[PDB]
RNA sequence: GUCGACGUACUUCAUAGGAUCAUUUCUAUAGGAAUCGUCACUCUUUGACUCUUCAAAAGAGCCACUGAAUCCAACUUGGUUGAUGAGU
RNA sequence: UGACGGAGCCAGCGAGUCUAACCUUGGCCGAGAGGUCUUGGUAAAAACUCCGUCGGGGAACGAGGAAUUCCUAGUAAGCGCAAGUCAUCAGCUUGCGUUGAUUACGUCCCUGCCCUUUGUACACAC
RNA sequence: CAUUGGUGAGCAGCGAAGGAUUUGGUGGAUUACUAGCUAAUAGCAAUCUAUUUCAAAGAAUUCAAACUUGGGGGAAUGCCUUGUUGA
């Protein structure tokens, strides 16, 4: 279904021509194409969007359609299945021509890279295989099985170090630069890997709930006793009041229907995971909601390009007295927050035109972050307008040279 | 049933609900309506379950061992593998129930039929 | 999808076999309908019989394209492809070219070193309905098998009197327009199968504008067919002939595809029974 | 037999293949002298046979 | 035992099996030494998984294939493809995964049909 | 319902709707969720769904869909002859 | 090419007689055979528990301290004046 | 655009107590049918790599004109092996493998071939 | 020639007043440490009873009451609800 959000409303509802299950969806940047492809069928559906019919429905795969989605530069959907296998359909344009690609396994996720360049996938036996779209080679993956935490349940009878329910990752998505991967699954762990060292750089755990069950590692052999484990009985008779006791369940219900139409207790796990289009974050929704995870320069020292003679002291002194394309770039060079708010506020009105021109290369990045961030929630808006205005009049054919460092920023 | 024969609701009602119920596989045919109230039982219900197509496809030798292959965890429907022995397998499920990768298991039919490749570590 | 396509034969050879189980009790319950109706007595069986009378409210609520076509007989158009034996000759290809021609959203394809069990699994997997692979002798072709593929029926023809547009005359060039059909003369259940074959290997639906007619004419075990132009004159019609002319004649009907080659036989022609020639589809 | 062969669902295991196994082309090695353990001999057995 | 692994090449309608268990470091095809594969011509075709990684990998296991099926040009994919996947599979099991790791972007940024089957399953048009 | 949680979820759908309904015109704050803030503003209707032009309610007019309005008398012969050809064609097919 | 009338040719239907069992006594008949506060002993049938086979599969996981078993090293004793093996 | 030797080297389909010639010269035995032997005449993996060698045809011909047809990846083209399946096929037909490319993969300009000229379906835009 | 199948007799090499498999039992950890019992603002812990009873306070659904049942036909007698005769 489509649904604006303006006036709040279907304005179409694509749907099958025998009824299936949909399990993904892809939309064109110009938003005219919209494939669907279901576990059901194999065959991705491409509808239009004003005409509600369907063009087509693109066949080829042999196993069900795991994921989708559309190169938003050169307009190609690269869909990759169960199969063992990507294909790269490139569906505008006379063409009709289709190039498939063999991966060693399972795939069950996909992201493409803002650039449009490259696919990365990840399949269940543990690596994100990069891929370059051009070719088709194979420029990078990073194996995975290891650094994820797949804990032990309550209702298992084997241990953690074995139990495969969980050793892939089922979610991915690259950053706005083209740099990272945050990957997430149906573990404990969401991991964020560099794309080109091909190592990782942290390891988040979810939770730590012991009322939910993916989440120890190893249990506790107090609990397990001849009846069998000790957390696995019934108390419901314990219960004082009827609606407490009552307890329907339809037997192996595997997650579907309400969290009491399954008597078993949840399972962690991340559903799916984004990066954030503007700031510094990431978000992923798993079973207890939708992690937020975020950043503060204000806290970590990360200076840039130091030397001795760089202290808050001097560039309060470059301040006072009035160099003040040096004290903003003091400023940037020691990278404290403060000290780059507090110059940013000192310079005055006459002199930012200049100082804006007269920038370097390297630190234009960092400067359009630190207006972002002052911007959303400052008063000064002549202030920042009158920068914002400088800074994009000065050097604006720069960032629209070197686009993708700047996604974010601007 | 006690509503009258020439009634396209009760025509509609019946035709789609042996639909949904062949489709979930509890039972076999289509064409006779009055399976609705005769061959629709519990038995039925349970040989769709999840240890019983193991057997009927011959992942077992009884449905004792497909219990205790399901308990111990080797078998998998797709990507997410079933501790749970008393999981209802829809006809296109049952495409898709199999081994789980790197079991022992597993290893065993292919050594046996002698096509284990290891760079699969199958 | 292997393990789909091969349940799904399975399946659907048991529910027919189901089928022929019961067309006995199909029997049994039209005798009430009629007694309900007017009043005449039942017979000992249906009489003494109580399953069946139990069980007769629903049943009373119950109640042509053939089987394998019904699931998408209006819906989708076809995907044909049209493909030559192995190493042909020049006039093989020219064959094959115009018989793409003939049915339209026809695909040529050539064959050399696609073995067979790759072209059926190559076309299943992309999704083309179905298979026309063509056969020479010398020049003349003589034979032409077309088999329909999520696991349906394969005829097998035999085809004689042929002529060609593009060895005959250069008078012009084909319409390529969503053409008419004509099947004449097609009456016994098993020229009802071959009908619908054909007509489903054919197009959507088209206009009532369309000049272009092909006509498959039934004369004694013998299929002939023909294309044809016209216009409405207004006393009559002018038709122009185009398009090869060529006998056709059905001599196997099997079940699986053709690669299968031990799927069961609906019809085989039977040359050297005491009675071949006297009968008509025998 | 051909039929067998197209429908064999190649995921079955019975429990025998531990003692039963095969070629390398592909068929199926049987002993001459009947059970899984009269294969061969020891050293002390063979001592005294001799 | 033996640390021993098994591992299949593939091309037309060839087929070539290598084991390779822990030794000192022979090289075997057929029952001869590989320095004898045959068509001469495509003998680096053979030699191009032993020489993209050093020969020391090689000087600590047996690796001994049998191919059949095919012709000159297939046996020669179907040999180096086997050889190539015996020994990252190796690695992977009796040593480290980090080696595991090298092995495998070495064969795959000079050629990854070294890795994977070059399958050209048809395409109707 | 309970045959679709039994089976834990992996059905085959219904066969198809499509069932006329009502909506009406209400601003936007007051069709969303209560919370401090808001979203949205514009009106749930579209203005051409709260006047599209059509066919004028005289008979001395012809008024075409672009909004442009022509009575019978100003037009020449030919004009007349030909907006007759246009609705002819329009209201043949419909 | 179709139904009416007639002609012929097939298909399908009754169950009587006698008994026993069914009511927590009695199935309707006197033509029929059974009301007892236990003690041992034999042979037989199913089941638990412990081990195990076809024939495997999974370990409520770790350190410590303490017993026990089996095989080799070693030493001690008996042993070509005959050790172990071995169907009166 | 190769001959002639040796030497290495690799396939995939086929497995019904059924699979397959014609004349001839004479000997022996038998009553004959024929039997046995003798004698002559006519019919029925390759490529590839390796090593040495060589350097017009018995009158028509030295790779085929104008014209037209066919062709987009295990595709064009080479190379052999096997079967013979109720129609067709031996003046041959279908399978099976083996080495395996050059050139487009764009455009409606040409020759054609269809199509719509009523947004109508529901936002936003156009 | 293989054996990537057993069962053994032997070396090189490793090698400090020995080594190698298997198994019973107890202790500590497995969630993030504020001490024991009782009639509890306190006493006890060698003991709660020969003050352990008093006084006060404390009594709706005048009966809401199986939210608790596999499906289909029923119910002699039960049970139940509504009416009714005689006290």
């Amino acid at each position: 279904r489509a649904w604006d959000l303006i006036r709040y409303r279907n304005f179409r509802t694509f749907t099958g021509t025998e009824r299936i299950q949909f399990n993904c969806l892809a939309v064109d940047p110009s938003g005219e194409v919209v494939c669907a492809g279901s576990l059901d069928n194999f065959d991705i559906h491409v509808w239009s969007v004003q005409t509600g019919q369907l063009l087509d429905a693109l066949s080829g795969h042999e196993g069900p359609v795991s994921c989708l989605s559309f190169s938003q530069e050169n307009s190609v959907l690269a869909s990759a299945s169960w199969d063992k296998t990507i294909r790269i359909w490139s569906i505008f344009g006379r063409s009709q021509q289709v190039e498939p690609i063999e991966v060693y396994s399972d795939v069950l996720a996909l992201s493409m890279r803002p650039d449009g360049k490259e696919v990365a996938v990840s399949t269940l036996k543990g690596q994100i295989s990069i891929f370059n779209i051009e070719d088709a080679k194979q420029v990078g993956n990073i194996d995975c099985r290891k650094d994820i935490i797949s804990g032990r349940f309550n209702q298992d009878r084997f241990t953690a170090k074995n139990s495969e329910r969980s050793k892939f990752f089922t979610t991915i998505h690259y950053s706005f630069d083209g740099m990272a991967i945050v990957a997430g699954g149906n573990n404990n762990s969401i991991c964020l890997y560099d794309v080109p060292n091909e190592v990782l750089l942290k390891r988040f755990i979810v939770s730590r709930n012991m009322a939910l069950n993916g989440t120890l590692e190893f249990l506790n052999s107090k609990k397990m006793t001849e009846a069998g484990s000790l957390d696995l009985i019934d108390d419901a008779g314990e219960n004082s009041d009827l609606e407490d006791r009552i307890d329907n369940s339809l037997p192996g219900s595997q997650r579907g229907g309400d969290l009491s139409t399954r008597k078993m207790r949840p399972e962690v796990r991340v559903t799916s995971v984004q990066f954030s289009p503007t700031a510094n974050a990431f978000a992923a929704a798993s079973t207890e909601g939708l992690l937020i995870y975020s950043t503060n320069d204000t806290i970590l020292f990360d200076p840039f390009d130091l030397d001795v003679d760089v202290t808050p002291h001097s560039t309060v002194e470059a301040l006072r007295e009035k160099q003040f394309l040096n004290a903003l770039v003091m400023a940037f060079r020691l990278n404290e927050e403060y000290l780059i708010n507090k110059v940013y506020e000192a310079i005055p009105i006459k002199e930012i035109p200049l100082v804006a021109s007269n920038i370097p290369a390297i630190y234009l990045p960092r400067i359009l972050k630190f207006i972002g961030d002052f911007a959303i929630e400052s008063q000064h808006i002549e202030f920042n307008l009158i920068w914002i205005k400088a800074l994009l009049s000065a050097s604006g054919g720069y960032i629209n040279e070197h686009k993708y460092l700047f996604s974010t920023a601007m | 049933s006690l509503l009258p024969p020439t009634d396209p609701f009760r025509r509609k009602h019946e035709q789609l609900l042996l639909d949904k119920l062949y489709a979930m596989g509890v039972l076999t045919t289509k064409s006779k309506i009055s399976d609705l109230e005769n061959k629709v039982t519990v038995s039925a219900i349970c040989r769709r379950r999840l240890p019983v197509i193991m057997h009927r496809l011959k992942m077992a030798e009884t449905i004792q061992d497909a219990v205790k292959f399901i308990e111990q965890g080797h078998v998998r429907v797709g990507p997410n593998l079933i501790n749970d022995p008393a999981y209802l397998v829809t006809r296109n499920m049952e495409d898709y129930v199999t081994w789980v990768d790197n079991s022992k298991i597993k290893k065993t039919l292919l050594r046996y039929r002698n096509q284990i490749d290891d760079f699969d570590f199958s | 999808m292997l393990r789909r396509q091969a349940r799904e034969r399975r399946e659907y050879l048991y529910r027919k076999a189901q089928e022929l189980q019961d067309s006995q009790l199909q029997q049994k319950r039209q005798i009430i309908k009629q007694a309900l109706a007017q009043g005449k007595p039942l017979p000992k069986e249906l009489a003494e019989d109580e399953s069946l009378q139990k069980d007769f409210r629903y049943d009373q609520s119950l109640k042509q394209v053939d089987d394998e076509y019904a699931a998408t007989s209006g819906i989708m158009d076809p995907r044909i492809i049209v493909t030559t034996s192995r190493d042909p000759s020049t006039r093989l290809s020219q064959f094959a070219k115009e018989i793409k021609l003939l049915f339209p959203n026809a695909v040529r394809l050539n064959r050399g070193n696609y073995v067979m069990p790759n072209l059926v699994d190559a076309c299943k997997k992309s999704g083309t309905t179905d298979l026309v692979v063509l056969h020479e002798h010398r020049g003349v072709p003589t034979s032409l098998t077309i088999s329909h593929f999520p696991h349906g029926p394969t005829a097998q023809f035999s085809l004689h009197n042929v002529v060609m547009r593009h060895d005959i005359i250069n008078a012009g060039n084909q319409s390529e327009v969503n053409p008419h059909l004509i099947f004449d003369n097609f009456t016994t259940a098993l020229g009802k199968r071959v009908v619908c074959i054909l007509k489903h290997l054919f197009n959507a639906g088209p206009k009532k504008d369309s000049e272009r007619v092909i006509t498959f004419a039934n004369r004694g075990d013998f299929i002939s067919v023909r294309q044809h132009v016209y216009v409405r004159t207004r006393e009559g019609v002018e038709i122009a002939e185009v398009g090869p002319r060529f006998e056709m004649r059905l001599f196997e009907l099997r079940l699986g595809t053709l690669e299968n080659k031990d799927a069961d036989v609906e019809w085989q022609l039977r040359r050297f029974i005491r009675t071949a020639n006297k009968k008509d589809y025998l | 037999l051909r039929e067998k062969a197209k429908e064999r669902n190649p995921d079955e295991y019975y429990h025998a293949m531990h003692s039963r196994k095969t070629d390398a082309k592909g068929l199926l090695i049987s002993s001459r002298h009947g059970d899984e353990e009269d294969e061969s001999l020891s050293m002390d057995q063979v001592k005294l046979l001799k | 035992a033996v640390p021993s692994v098994q591992t299949f090449g593939k091309k037309k309608s060839a087929t070539a099996v290598a084991h390779v268990k822990a030794g000192k470091g022979l090289i075997k095809v057929n029952g001869s030494p590989i320095t004898l594969v045959e068509p001469e011509i495509l003998r680096f075709k053979v030699y191009e998984p032993l020489l993209l990684v050093g020969l020391d990998k090689f000087s600590n296991i047996d690796i001994r294939v049998r191919v059949t099926g095919g012709g000159h040009v297939s046996q020669v994919y179907a040999i180096r493809q086997a050889i190539a996947k015996g020994l990252v599979a190796y690695h992977q099991k009796y040593v480290d995964e980090q080696s595991k790791n090298e092995l495998k972007k070495a064969f795959t940024s000079y050629d990854r049909t070294l890795l994977i089957a070059d399958s050209r399953r048809p395409e109707p048009k | 319902y309970k045959l679709d949680v039994l089976s834990s979820v992996h059905f085959v759908p219904k066969p198809a709707s499509t069932s006329l309904e009502i909506r009406v015109e209400t601003p936007t704050i007051s069709m969303e969720d209560a919370q401090p803030l808001y979203m949205s503003n514009a009106s749930s209707l579209a203005p051409q769904e709260i006047y599209n032009v059509g066919k004028a309610e005289k008979d001395g007019e012809i008024r075409l869909k672009n909004g442009v309005a022509m009575s019978k008398e100003e037009l020449t012969r030919e004009d007349k002859n030909r907006l007759r050809r246009a609705l002819k064609r329009k209201r043949s097919k419909a």
